């Protein structure tokens, strides 16, 4: 199919968003648990 | 199929599944030729079972012959 | 050490307490909860 052009892509801003919020989402996702892994900072 | 009819794929395939699923078992495809409504049984657009049955099989093989080989080796040129 | 870590379990039994009182009742751990969601949700889902 087709969608709208676009030439301003609003998405760009929803997509980097997404990235650094699930790139967060994974590094503290490894401490979970008794098990969890630590993290040095 | 209803990507390429102009149907919105996403409502039409939970549409056709919904139908196929809680009111009864029938046939409703996408209606990708001028129609008046879905359950194809009442459009009779037929097809044999044999060449489905060979699709689904020779599809799935192609799947396990690409999945099977797990290294490419090309030889260069001279 | 003895009173930091007194003070730090009285401050997890005070929140699981608290936690019991907002909403009385506990559930299993081990992600059974989030399983037996994940199973129900799916089953219902066909339905939409």
């Amino acid at each position: 199919n087709a969608t709208f052009k676009n030439k301003e892509k609003p998405q760009e801003v929803r997509k980097a968003n997404i990235i650094a919020a699930r790139s967060v989402a994974d590094a503290i996702r490894t401490s979970l648990g008794p098990k969890g892994m630590d993290k040095m900072i | 199929l209803a990507e390429n009819s102009g149907l919105d794929p996403i409502g039409t395939l939970s549409t056709l599944k919904s139908k196929q699923l809680k009111e009864k078992i029938s046939n409703i495809g996408v209606d990708c030729l001028g129609y008046g409504s879905n359950d194809m049984k009442e459009l009779f657009v037929v097809d044999p079972f044999i060449g489905k049955k060979q699709q689904i099989l020779l599809a799935t093989q192609l799947c396990r012959m690409i999945l099977k080989i797990d290294n490419v080796i090309i030889s260069g040129k001279d | 050490m003895i009173i930091d870590e007194t003070e730090r379990s009285l401050h997890d039994a005070l929140c699981v307490i608290r936690c019991l009182v907002k909403e009385r009742g506990l559930i299993a751990g081990g992600g059974a909860p989030e399983i037996e969601i994940s199973r129900r949700l799916s089953k219902e889902a066909r339905s939409m």
